[PDB]
């Protein structure tokens, strides 16, 4: 059940009127003991956008969506694998996500002859 | 005006500090001096010294 993620690679599209990010994440499992439970793997947001989110999505290797709860640790999401993981395995999950209402324009104030 | 007024002027501005103001002191000519970027006004209070 304590895994790490090995290599992330986060691509966030700006050149919408909303923001949508992309994390590539691959989970692996640091192998000490014989526990070969690794069923569900917890999810994060900054509590700063934790107001802005619209719908997020796990996609992996392009195949079926999973499912994911909403979870609250003494927000958070749970996603429950379809496959658990033995010790020294790495599964590719995709994190979409997309935020509404987080570009604001700084300017504020804009003439018709103008750039936003 | 010449950036040595402040000293000649000095009782004056430690008046005006110990009010609780922040002084910017630059010279008239200076290239990085402006009022307003992106419209802010990032400077509440103007004072001119330099006739």
């Amino acid at each position: 059940p304590p895994l790490i993620n090995e290599d992330v690679k986060r691509t966030v599209d700006l050149s919408s009127h909303l923001a949508k990010v992309t994390a590539e994440v691959v989970l692996a499992h640091l192998g000490g003991g014989s526990t070969s439970r690794a069923t569900s793997f917890l999810l994060a947001l900054e509590p700063e956008l934790e107001a802005r989110l619209a719908h997020l999505g796990v996609q992996v290797k392009g195949e079926d969506e999973e499912e994911n709860n909403l979870e609250v640790r003494e927000r958070f999401f749970t996603v429950k694998l379809p496959v658990a993981l033995d010790p020294g395995a790495k599964i590719s999950v995709i994190v979409e996500t997309v935020y509404t209402h987080v570009l604001h324009p700084y300017p504020t104030q804009i003439t018709q002859s103008e750039k936003q | 005006d010449n950036l040595n007024v402040r000293e000649t002027h000095s009782l004056f501005f430690r008046s005006l500090k110990d009010r609780g103001f922040e002084l910017t002191f630059k010279t008239a000519d200076d290239p990085s001096l402006s009022l307003i970027k992106y419209g802010e006004f990032l400077y509440d209070n103007l004072i001119i010294f330099s006739p």
